[PDB]
């Protein structure tokens, strides 16, 4: 509900068969055949969850689909599997070093499936009568829950009772409580017992009387990151940090413990390791001291299939003075699968344009279709794709629906590409500020 | 009398209900193309259903980038957030500069909240509170009076609990609001201002109104508002307190959970229809400042779906990028943010529209300017900048005021011609002289 | 009770330590309080009952 | 006054100018400098009159001409209660703020609030206090007999004032000041009894009085930041405050404005050595004058054709050319022997030092040799020499004294490329040893 | 007996009272028009009437720059504050070396007040408190007063605490017998020990035994007390003495530098300017030395051009041993003594000379003096022949050796063989690098 239309909205996955074979046009992507069976060969093998630590390097020219292909595997994950997109630029940070952002990265992508059975009696509460013990020992209570159906009586030991005056609870409460675990909360006030005051607290909230049946089944399925973990067990009252993000570089003692205790949590079977995917996106940011890292992280057992995207040629590794293919040195690339994007010819530029206008419901024409389309092919994919938007409203203050030959050549008109902006630029030279800081704001000498 | 700053003479992009820029309409002369371009762009906005489009506004300096952006933010409204930034706030020494560019992502999507403010004003009349043990007290019946009469509510131990943090008396004026359930003081009424003659109480009148009163309020709050309130490494937004805390609460790397957890509150309570989302114009003038790191966590964060339109602004040409050693870019930005924008071309001006920016600007200042004066500060602008006229107007206002006069005249400008100096005669002096100017 | 002034009528912000006359500023206190002879007070404090003399 | 030794521009009373503001040639302490004193009062004007924002000029031109010396001109011109911040192009390279903010606190220090409110006083001398305790000290009741010079009353107490008189003990014989609201007893002092010592106040006990605050926008932005506390505008570590908390300050203040409860005092941010600063401030600078609730900044530097920090090139006095247009620029000139002679009579003037008529002439022909702050300097050392001699005036022999044994710059340098075997260069290497 | 340094021979300036310079005194050879203009400039400190002025001392290694700034600080005496300091010291890992250079600038200023002191001492007899009728409000605390008794020589009274004071007496575990003393000015309390009026031989906390206080009890005492600027800066910037709770927390915090705003030190100013108005204080400007001035990059130079130019500043000396040197923080700035000529135009150059061959050689004499080493008259010259050959210092720090060469050998006295065999045992910086030159493997 709160999420608007994106640049990669129309994904719903890799638009495959049984068989690990493209479709032409599936699932909201189109073309790249090769890279899509390439990217289903990747799902399965992080789908089969029996290896670990396989770089994938997406490499291509840019706006051909590497991040779209990316996002199409994380939709064809599925929910509840640990998918970590983050760019490149993310590592650098002031608290925490590159080392510790990079694993922090990578035990945040894989994850543990755990199983909880709870039996919640979820009611208003009526009347708590309390048996005051003469020696103080065993308090016993006399809880009245009860819901719009019916309501029964429940007995209170000593505990429960100081977990019930530990948080305000009073009649008219709705509270649940555990019957295995005796876990304690409180939902708040019931709107039956909500007019006996004239003004509510700062706490006080009201929340719906639970109607059914009082005590009901559940079984809760909670899929927990090596990441959260370890935050948790980095600090007494670790949970602030799982949001607030002040970490701070846990120690590797905790992460050796916990992952000791994971194994022997699955080896007896109380929780399941669910692997995921970590997609850097903009690798070729990243410092050569992260990329060492990288190499030596990616040996460990607990560690996730990484997912690494660049649109650079041969370039300068950051941190050095050496070119490199892809912005990446070669012993990280020895441990790594390319997976190369190319190029669209005019048929897949009109069909990616065409489910972008669907996308977007935006009414195009046939022969506005054909004009993006040969955009599109000239200038860039994106160019076309942002014209489509603002062609649209060009239509609209027109007192048009669909969109037509002159909404297209008006967004053109208004909105530049990079190469008209260039030869603008490189036209007039001295109205702009130079690289030696040079400029001609006056009009006339 | 009202201040005036360099963009005050604007009021909005000029446009008819067509969309077709009227020459001189709205504070803008000429620059008609780009008005239009803007007006598409807040129509885009206006639909309320794109997320992360991005548009360039490129030209020279002095051609009404950043008045595109002002007009932009006047025609949204106030209701649409507008978040304007310089590229230079984005290097924290606080937190790095991705979070703080992702933060003023967030501070460009805003929510509206309809509630409901009743309040309870008068002196105390009655404070009586009900036990009712099963040590704890039950509730407190307190009778609160002003002017127009009395009023008797029924209150709960926690705002007895607030009450009794005031050091609430019998005879004392107090402020109850019954959503929050905030209790404030306001002091002793007069009507016990002569139990002594001389004591620290502070007397306040009765209120001349009625006890109880009740109205309809619109809470406008950013997506960057709700992350904040609820991550905070040492929380206690709540209490007041006038003085510090003890420990320094320092800005923090907001995970992607707690974003997800604040989408999923705020999704919850738009779906019941409390809540509606307005997405805004995050607005960047001089681009050029950012580095290619922020551009990359730019280029990654464009593609989110809860991003809002960001309106980018940048004079350079062909210049190296920030951060790199031999990228050639147009306007410092990289070829593959580039893509992803939209560029708005801003074009200059000659000397009949220098002219009437002029005289609107001394319009809108309360200068009265003389025809000849006006041409010979057009012809300033268009020798030495169009700036240097529009801040030289006054001056020549403050000269022709101290002679008595309330009309600038050309000896005026004149005299402020030879009192400030714009930048190529004083780049000439430092040529000349030799001893550091 | 709400104090006045003695002889004005006013707010009595201030009384006199002497005779225990209540003034309202210090041109009341100078110019009548102060030159007040004795036997003067016991009218003025009998007027509002705190005539003390019986 | 406050703590004040003699500084360098402490014989700057503000700008010698007219109603017509037209520059004296001697007055208020500052000679020489006509356009740029005219021009420095054009800004003063365009301060005073508050209905211009966002204004940036640049006073440029050699060393010792009076740029700063315009500054504290202005300054001293400008009055109280209107803000001047004046900060060093240095300063804003915190270690705990960045650079864009700490832009933000020093532009934001010189526009202030004019919030003018009553208070009811009781400024008193106290002639008695009687407490009479109680059995057990549950109830205390008390009298308090205060006086002025016109006025004589006794209070009734409560217990607070008996509590709040006990504590900041008052005795009879002092003079004391009692806000009634808040409870606070300040003891002004002792009265005139003979047995520190003020005089007994003047009547009309519990008076209106009209206090006018002028509050900077920064310290209203430290106040509503929940997170800060006023101490830190004392401990300084502010620490990044929130650019929301700015727009909620300024939508207030624009309601006090229209609402008539408060008024706009804007003030004048003064960054000497403006070229230390680097282009990401330069184009925040840029972006920030733009602001309503901007001050009127005046810049001084001295280079000339330099390269800019942060960047590779070089650009006209350290600024780059998007900041000059922004800008007009006042240019200082340099003085002949006249102005430098009267400059040097007005510092001797100031410190006390009473020098002779050729002693005048020769320090201000080494004002014109060397520079004009190498004589203000010599002035006081040769002051020194006059009374080790003990004589009260300062002769042709003290400056000649004072020139021998303290240097210039030019001697200095070439002292040093006579001998540059004896210093470090540029390398590391010296000659420490003196024979072979 | 005596632990000497290189700078302990030194006791002044040694002038005369017209101000010249006797050839050989005060521990100081050779260097008179130096030691003349330093003397100059200590007459102008002792003026206490200008600010910001500033000097350089400008010369090369080995001749006497901070021997000066010793003999400066040496003549101005113990009250003058006198903060020496590196240029590298301003390179703080907390705060921006900028405050740093303010902070040092206002610790260079001094204050002399004095303060009156209202005290409550004397030997506990008896310790009761109140109780509070409900304890368990949440608004008050469980007592409500505390009933103490004191009583010193000849004199014995009673005082009834609020809960704070009482706070204070119990945080510094006050019984009954303990002579203790409140300071009612802070609300400090300060616990003298046990009385010895009782028994004080079966206590096993090894405390102290002191009789009790003469006088009476409650006494205003008056203390002279020398502080600087920078302490009441820091004292209000953290805020510690008070008995309120931040007080006591922020004691209790590890103290780190902070950006101590303009505010601050205004308030300061105007309650140091109230003190001095009022009789009670008075101002001693003092001394800000900074020692290898070349370290100072560009920004602090910058800074300190407006903070020379401050009402409160002091007398900054500084010290440099550069000629025609690039300013740090630049690339192209050609300047003298690596200082920029911004800055060099506002200050004073003290130019210091190299020493002639028997100058070195009653260097060295009085250096051996003050060690207690003595030398014949053969072995001085040729310590002298050394210290021109290779290095003053070089010859001054060859002393030792051959006191422990002599010492070795059963001599008091310092034969040539000695100093010959120092001389081949320990190298100078010439010998050395004619040594790396002619090595292979980087000797
Ligand atoms: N195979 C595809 N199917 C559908 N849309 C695509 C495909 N490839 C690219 N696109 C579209 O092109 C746009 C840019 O592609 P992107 O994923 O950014 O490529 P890159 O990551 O290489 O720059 C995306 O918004 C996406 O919608
Ligand atoms: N077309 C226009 N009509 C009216 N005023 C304009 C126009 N263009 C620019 N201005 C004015 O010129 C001033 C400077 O322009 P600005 O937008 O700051 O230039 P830049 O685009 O370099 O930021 C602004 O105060 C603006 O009000
Ligand atoms: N016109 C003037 N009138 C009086 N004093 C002046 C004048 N110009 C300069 N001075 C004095 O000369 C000294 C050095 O000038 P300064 O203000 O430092 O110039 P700059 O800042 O350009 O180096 C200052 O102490 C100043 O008081
Ligand atoms: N005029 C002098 N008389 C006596 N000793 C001196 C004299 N000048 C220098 N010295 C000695 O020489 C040594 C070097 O002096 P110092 O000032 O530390 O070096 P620099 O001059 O390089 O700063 C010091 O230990 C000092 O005792």
């Amino acid at each position: 509900s709160l999420s608007l239309i994106a640049a990669h909205s129309h994904i719903t996955g890799l638009g495959l068969d049984e068989n690990l074979q493209p479709r032409p046009t599936s699932e909201g992507m189109v073309g790249q055949l090769q890279a899509r069976r390439a990217a289903g060969v990747i799902l399965k093998m992080v789908q089969n969850g029996t290896i670990a630590g396989r770089a994938v390097l997406v490499a291509g020219p840019p706006s051909t689909g590497k991040t779209a292909l990316a996002m199409g595997v994380s939709q064809s994950l599925g929910k509840d599997v640990p998918f970590t997109a983050i760019a490149g630029s993310e590592i650098f940070s002031l608290e925490l070093s590159k080392t510790e952002a990079l694993t922090q990265a990578f035990r945040k992508s894989i994850g543990i499936k755990i199983k909880e059975e709870t039996e919640l009696i979820e009611g208003e509460v009526v009347e708590i009568q309390i048996d005051r013990s003469i020696t103080g020992g065993h308090k016993q209570g006399k809880l009245t829950i009860k819901t719009t159906d019916m309501e029964t009586i429940y007995e209170l030991g000593n505990k429960m009772i100081d977990g019930l005056t530990k948080e305000k609870v009073l009649a008219g409460d709705v509270i649940s409580i555990d019957k295995a675990s005796g876990k304690i909360t409180k939902l708040g006030r019931s709107f039956a017992r909500s007019r006996d005051y004239d003004a509510m607290g700062a706490d006080t909230r009201f929340v719906q009387c639970p109607e059914g049946e009082l005590q009901k089944r559940k079984t809760v399925v909670h899929t927990v990151s090596l990441h959260e973990i370890d935050v948790i067990n980095s600090r007494t009252q670790g949970f602030l940090a799982l949001f607030t993000g002040d970490t701070g570089e846990i120690r590797s003692e905790v992460r050796d413990q916990i992952n000791t205790k994971v194994a022997e949590w699955k080896e007896e079977g109380k929780a399941e390791i669910v692997p995921g995917v970590l997609f850097i996106d903009e690798v070729h940011m990243l410092d050569i001291e992260c990329f060492s890292f990288i190499n030596r992280a990616l040996e460990d057992e607990f560690a996730p299939i990484v997912m690494m995207a660049t649109n650079r040629g041969v370039s300068k590794t950051r941190g050095t003075n050496y070119k490199s293919p892809h912005g990446l040195p070669l012993d990280l690339l020895d441990r790594s699968i390319i997976i190369t994007t190319k190029s669209y010819n005019e048929q897949e530029i009109k069909t990616i344009l065409s489910i972008r206008a669907q996308e977007e419901e935006v009414e195009l024409s046939s022969d506005a279709l054909d004009l993006l389309t040969k955009t599109g092919v000239e200038t860039s994919l994106r160019y076309s794709s942002n014209l489509i938007s603002v062609a649209q409203q060009i239509a609209m203050k027109r007192k048009n629906n669909t969109v037509e030959v002159e909404d297209v050549k008006r967004a053109y008109l208004l909105f530049l590409d990079s190469a008209r902006s260039v030869k603008y630029v490189q036209e007039n030279e001295s109205q702009y500020i130079d690289d030696q800081g040079n400029v001609q704001i006056s009009i006339a000498k | 009398v009202t201040r005036t700053a360099a963009h005050t003479h604007i009021k909005g992009l000029g446009l008819d209900e067509s969309g077709v820029a009227k020459r001189v309409e709205g504070g803008f002369v000429g620059q008609i193309e780009a008005r239009e371009a803007c007006g598409v762009i807040v129509d885009l906005i206006k639909a309320k259903k794109m997320s992360g489009r991005a548009i360039l506004l490129a030209g020279g300096p002095s051609t009404g980038k950043t008045a595109l952006a002002l007009a932009i933010s006047q025609e949204l409204g106030p209701k649409v957030p507008f978040c304007p930034l310089v590229g230079s706030e984005l290097y924290s020494v606080e937190v790095k500069k991705t979070e703080t560019l992702m933060e003023n992502f967030r501070r460009a999507i805003g929510l509206r909240i309809k509630e409901t403010k009743e309040v309870y004003e008068g002196e105390v009349t009655e404070l009586t509170p009900e036990d009712a043990e099963n040590k704890t007290i039950s509730h407190v019946i307190v009778g609160l009076k002003s002017a127009k009469g009395t009023k008797t509510l029924r209150l709960d131990p926690t705002i007895y609990e607030s009450i009794q943090r005031e050091k609430v008396s019998i005879g004392d004026v107090i402020y109850i609001e019954a959503n929050t359930g905030a209790v404030k003081r306001v002091g002793r009424s007069d009507a016990y201002a002569t139990e002594f003659d001389l004591e620290t109480e502070e007397y306040v009148p009765l209120p001349k109104g009625e006890v109880h009163k009740k109205k309809e309020i619109v809470q406008d709050v950013t997506l960057h508002d709700l992350d904040v309130a609820n991550a905070r490494p040492q929380g206690g937004q709540d209490v007041i307190s006038m003085m510090g805390q003890l420990l320094k609460p320092k800005k923090t790397e907001i995970t992607e959970k707690l974003r997800q957890e604040v989408n999923k509150v705020v999704a919850k309570y738009i779906d019941q229809g409390v809540a509606e989302l307005i997405p805004g114009v995050l607005f960047i003038d001089e681009v050029n400042m950012l580095d290619i790191e922020i551009f990359t966590y730019l280029n990654k964060a464009l593609e989110s779906n809860i991003a809002p339109v960001v309106v980018l602004a940048s004079n350079r040409g062909m210049t190296t990028v920030r951060g790199t050693e031999d990228v050639i870019s147009p306007h410092g930005v990289p070829p593959d943010l580039i893509d992803r924008l939209l560029i708005v071309r801003t074009l200059p001006y000659d000397k009949d529209e220098i002219r009437t920016i002029i005289e609107r600007r001394a319009t809108v200042e309360r200068l009265q300017v003389e025809s000849s004066a006006l041409d010979l500060l057009a012809t300033m602008g268009t020798e030495t900048s169009l700036r240097y006229a529009l801040q030289l107007l006054a001056p020549c206002g403050i000269l022709a005021q101290t002679s008595n006069r309330k009309e600038i005249v050309v000896n005026d400008v004149n005299e402020a011609k030879l009192l400030f100096l714009d930048a190529k005669r004083s780049t000439k002096i430092l040529e000349t002289s030799a001893n550091y100017l | 009770a709400k104090k006045y002034c003695d002889v004005t009528g006013l707010k009595g912000f201030y009384k006199s330590p002497t005779n225990n006359i209540r003034y309202h500023n210090a041109e009341i206190y100078q110019l009548i309080v102060k030159p007040m002879a004795p036997g003067v007070d016991q009218e003025y404090l009998k007027l509002r009952g705190a005539n003390f003399v019986l």
